[PDB]
C-alpha cells in the first residue's frame, strides 16, 4: 500500500506539472504573439 | 536652442536604450523557451518511465 499510494501522488504530481507544463507552453505562446505584435506595431512606428 | 538640443540627445539616448532592452528581453525570452523545451523533454521521458512503471 506504500508503493500504491506513492505511485498514486507520483502520477498526481505528473499530472498536476504537467498541467502547469500546459500553462507555461500556453504562456510561451502569447508570449510570442506579444512579440510579433511588439515587433509589428515597433516596425510600424519606425516606418512613419 | 541650448534647452533643444538637450532634449533632442535625451531623445536619441533614450530611444537606443529601449532598441537594446527590446532586443535583450526578446533574446532572454528564446532562452527560458529553450529551458522549458529541455524540461518538457524530460518530463516526457519520465512520464513515459512512468507509464511503463506502472506495469512496475
Amino acid at each position: 500500500k506504500d508503493l500504491n499510494e506513492l505511485q498514486a501522488l507520483i502520477e498526481a504530481h505528473f499530472e498536476n506539472r504537467k498541467k502547469e507544463e500546459e500553462e507555461l507552453v500556453s504562456l510561451k505562446d502569447r508570449i510570442e504573439r506579444r512579440r510579433a505584435e511588439r515587433a509589428e506595431q515597433q516596425r510600424i512606428r519606425n516606418e512613419r | 536652442s541650448d534647452k533643444l538640443k538637450e532634449a533632442e540627445t535625451r531623445a536619441e539616448f533614450a530611444e537606443r536604450s529601449v532598441t537594446k532592452l527590446e532586443k535583450s528581453i526578446d533574446d532572454l525570452e528564446d532562452e527560458l523557451y529553450a529551458q522549458k523545451l529541455k524540461y518538457k523533454a524530460i518530463s516526457e521521458e519520465l512520464d513515459h518511465a512512468l507509464n511503463d512503471m506502472t506495469s512496475i
